[PDB]
């Protein structure tokens, strides 16, 4: 990844103001801003073929854009709209030879008419059953992310303070609480298989991490409880030989 | 290799005293582009004058037209003062009338 | 038909320097300009009210865009290339790309490209070809560019596909302009002395439309093979202007006559006596 | 190049070979390309061409056919890794523009040697009468039985891949918010 793009999730009120600011460092000439919604597929917003010049692509309202260093493409959003929730991807090719387009993680926006709707993760971990290491001779971690509201989330699991990828199955589409509302709190759920052995170990922590992305400083909250914002919920368990 | 421009002045209409007219001149023939073309009247230089897009025909070799409205007398003469690197000092052509 | 039978644009980036380059464009019909290029906006000049000729504004947005980013593109790329390809500043580079109508219906597209004032390259069948005037530097650049295939995919789309379609388009918009015919102007003069006792009959021809003319000194039925024709040198308006001399003595003069056939004539031609 | 149609999804067993197929309409073409996605990471580029027809890189190939107006991503001996969104792209003349298609949802259904169905019951760490339900270490199925109870939430097929160990599993996760419920529902 040679594409830097900021925020990686948004949450905002129909009227509000944003900037998705696009950061390249190969010196490429070409720059572009797509938002990707269900299929439907890849539609372009606006393009900059040099550090001076923009021009307008598919879908160019109601969308601003800057260039001032051949390095950096801004997208703009004046006054937010239901319509403009979608995932945005920028992406960066050079002037000869390219051929290819390079790509930036994307950012997830949310246009809601009332920021009231948003919820933080409730995370647990489920410590495995002794019936799987007796058959196995693995053992299955569970962690468990509910009620959370946009599916603005980034699960990760964590052994002995150092971040793991193998042996981690994280729910590729997050669950919907109510199928038959609109504004329903999402759920997610995550696998962590080990060695029984491993898990066999008392000093062996285990720690599966949900970093959610809600309110902003910026953001008024007027409620009878905790301001849903940008936080990270914890959910922690040590090994057992018993 | 670079080319020396040819200057050609002529008239729109017949030489008539006292009736209006246009004096063209065209450079044709030169390369590089780069040339100091201007239009005289009795050797000082005339503000108001047109002139043509860069063109350039078959051979590479550009050619452009300077031309400007005037009212002919007998006692006026009129020439182009052509400047190219190809000339030591600025080439002038006096316009004859016939 | 009678007028222009093909479309062209130039290109003239003249380098000075690594830091310094200009480039100057303008559309073609023969040798009729309907299109200036304002290299400051990097937008078309049109100068005929017909020089958009068939084509949506989206079209010539379109093909304004890719002339601009290529005009950029070009300049800097060859400013980053000229010490590989041992380039001496100042140097001047021309191109003249179109297509052009010929009698039969065949409508053959062409892409020429100049290094100083001799041929560089040229653009047959979507591929490079280079001159023997460029030598191994346009051996060397055709060579690279053939690497790129997909430029090449839009210097075939724009000739042979684009092209074609615009010049019908700009044929048929403007012919109350191009299929026009203009009377010329005729009138006779005496030129500088050809000797002592030696007269200078010259036979002017001005503001005539098209370019195809015919002018000639003539003693009755007779043409005189003396007659030095001039060059057909333009005129404002989409006009033109020729001159036709003729070295002949005192005596001689007397009885000669000029005739000029232009086809805004009509089958009359004009026919001017010389008068002492 | 605009109108670009190729299929919403396609399913395929693991090891096998896929040929994802794409048909396009150009009124000016400037080449042809596929891009892998997967959910919900950003498009990668995979393949550029420009001429007819074949070319290769590792276990894919792609094909393009410009008289035929028709280009075709090949899959060799297939993995789980590859189950991915695959985009259709064709460049407009010349250059800067791309119009992407709507794209292909590739589903890569996992090959088990040793599939062993057990379900499992895993408590809370932090500490009450909580639980969850684990069907584990199946093949195909699909699912015996898919969100039965209004209250009982029952996610989708996760494929799990120990790498160091070399361990594939297939698993499922079940659960109810209210007090008491037996994994056998
Ligand atoms: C109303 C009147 C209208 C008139 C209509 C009539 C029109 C007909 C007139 C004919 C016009 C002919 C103009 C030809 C110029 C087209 C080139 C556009 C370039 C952009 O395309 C190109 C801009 C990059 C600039 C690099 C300059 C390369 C020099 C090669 C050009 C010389 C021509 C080749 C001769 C052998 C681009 O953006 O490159 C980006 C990518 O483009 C891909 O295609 C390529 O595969 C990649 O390598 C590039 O990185
Ligand atoms: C409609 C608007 C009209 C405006 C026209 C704009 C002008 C742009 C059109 C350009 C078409 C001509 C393209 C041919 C130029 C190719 C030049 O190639 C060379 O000669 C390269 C010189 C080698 C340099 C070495 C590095
Ligand atoms: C390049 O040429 C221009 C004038 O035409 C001048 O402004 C500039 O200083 C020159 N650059 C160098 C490095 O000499
Ligand atoms: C070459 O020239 C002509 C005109 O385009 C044609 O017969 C032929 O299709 C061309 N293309 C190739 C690849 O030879
Ligand atoms: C313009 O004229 C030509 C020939 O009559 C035709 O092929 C073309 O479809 C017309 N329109 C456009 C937008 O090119
Ligand atoms: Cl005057
Ligand atoms: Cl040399
Ligand atoms: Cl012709
Ligand atoms: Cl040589
Ligand atoms: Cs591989
Ligand atoms: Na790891
Ligand atoms: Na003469």
């Amino acid at each position: 990844a040679g594409v830097t793009q900021t925020p990686k999730f948004r949450v905002l009120k129909t009227g509000q103001s944003m900037t998705l600011l696009c950061a390249q460092d190969m010196n490429h000439e070409y720059m572009y801003w797509y938002r990707q919604d269900p299929g439907m597929g890849l539609r372009l917003i606006h393009y900059s073929v040099g550090e001076g010049t923009t021009a307008k692509g598919e879908v160019p309202d109601g969308y601003n854009v800057s260039r001032l260093k051949k390095q950096n493409f801004l997208l703009g959003l004046e006054s937010a709209a239901p319509s403009q929730t979608s995932v945005y991807f920028c992406a960066s090719s050079p002037r000869l030879a390219g051929d290819e387009q390079f790509f930036g993680p994307g950012t997830r926006l949310t246009v809601l008419e009332d920021l009231k709707n948003v919820f933080p993760p409730e995370v647990a971990v489920f410590e495995p059953s002794e019936a799987e290491i007796s058959h196995t001779q693995k053992a299955t971690l569970v962690c468990l992310a509910t009620g959370f509201y946009p599916d603005h989330v980034e699960l990760s699991w964590w052994v002995n303070g150092k971040e793991v990828h193998s042996g981690v199955c994280t729910d590729p589409q997050p669950l919907k609480e109510q199928p038959a509302l609109n504004d329903s709190r999402y759920a997610l759920s995550s696998r962590l298989r080990v060695s029984a052995t491993f898990w066999q170990n008392p000093r062996n922590h285990f720690r599966c991490q949900v970093q959610f992305y809600g309110l902003s400083e910026n953001d008024e909250w007027t409620q009878d409880r905790a301001k849903p914002v940008t936080q990270i919920v914890s959910a922690e368990a040590w090994g057992r030989a018993d | 290799i670079q080319r020396t421009p040819k200057i050609q002045v002529y008239s729109r209409h017949p030489a008539e005293n006292g009736k209006s007219n246009f004096l063209n001149c065209y450079v044709s023939g030169f390369h590089p582009s780069d040339i100091e073309v201007d239009l005289l009247k009795n050797g000082e230089r005339i503000e108001k004058v047109e002139h043509s897009d860069l063109s350039f025909s078959k051979d590479w070799s550009f050619y452009l037209l300077y031309y400007t409205e005037f009212t002919p007398t007998e006692k006026d003469e009129y020439a182009c003062r052509v400047n190219h690197v190809t000339l030591s000092q600025p080439k002038i052509v006096k316009w004859d009338r016939d | 038909f009678q007028g222009p039978t093909s479309f062209h644009v130039i290109q003239t980036s003249s380098f000075t320097n690594s830091t310094w380059a200009q480039t100057q464009g303008s559309g073609w019909l023969d040798d009729l300009q309907i299109h200036g290029w304002d290299s400051d906006s990097g937008t078309a000049i049109f100068l005929k009210p017909w020089s958009k000729g068939n084509f949506s504004d989206k079209e010539v947005a379109e093909l304004e865009e890719i002339f601009r980013v290529y005009i950029f593109g070009f300049a800097r790329e060859v400013q980053d290339f000229a010490g590989d390809f041992q380039m001496k500043y100042p140097f001047e580079i021309q191109g003249i790309a179109g297509c052009e109508l010929h009698s039969g219906g065949a409508i053959v597209s062409f892409l020429r490209g100049a290094l100083g004032g001799l041929d560089f390259l040229s653009v047959k069948n979507a591929s490079c070809v280079p001159s023997p005037e460029g030598g191994s530097r346009a051996q060397k650049f055709c060579a690279l560019i053939i690497q790129y295939q997909g430029i090449m995919e839009t210097v075939r789309a724009l000739l042979y596909e684009t092209c074609p379609r615009y010049l019908l388009g700009v044929l048929n918009a403007g012919k109350a302009d191009l299929q026009r015919q203009v009377k010329p102007e005729a009138w006779l003069s005496s030129g500088p002395s050809p000797g002592p006792g030696r007269l200078q009959l010259v036979c002017h021809v001005s503001g005539f439309y098209p370019k195809p003319v015919w002018v000639m000194w003539m003693r009755g039925e007779q043409e005189q093979q003396g007659t030095q024709l001039g060059d057909i040198l333009p005129n404002a308006n989409w006009t033109w202007y020729l001159r036709a001399t003729l070295d002949v003595a005192d005596g001689e003069a007397a009885g000669l006559s000029c005739r000029v056939k232009h086809s805004s004539l009509e089958g009359q031609d004009i026919i001017l006596y010389w008068r002492g | 190049g605009q109108n670009i149609d190729q299929p919403t999804e396609m399913t395929a067993t693991e090891g096998a070979i896929v040929q994802i197929n794409c048909t396009y309409q150009t009124s000016g073409f400037n080449g042809l390309f596929w891009y892998q996605q997967h959910a919900g990471e950003a498009p990668t580029f995979l393949s550029y061409n420009v001429l007819d027809g074949l070319e290769e890189k590792g276990r894919f190939s792609s094909f393009l056919s410009r008289s035929k107006g028709y280009s075709y991503l090949l899959l060799k001996e297939l993995q789980m890794k590859d189950s991915a969104s695959y985009l259709c792209a064709v460049r407009n003349t010349g250059g800067f523009k791309t119009i992407f298609g709507a794209g292909t949802r590739l589903f890569v259904k996992a090959n088990i040697q040793n599939p062993d169905p057990a379900v499992y019951q895993l408590r809370d760490s932090k500490s009450s009468d909580k639980s969850v339900c684990l069907f584990t270490d199946f093949d195909s199925q699909t699912n015996v039985s898919q969100s039965k109870d209004s209250d009982v939430y029952i996610t989708d097929k996760c494929v799990l891949d120990m790498r160091s160990m070399d361990f594939k599993s297939n698993s499922a996760v079940a659960w109810s918010n209210k007090s008491d419920f037996a994994c056998a529902n």
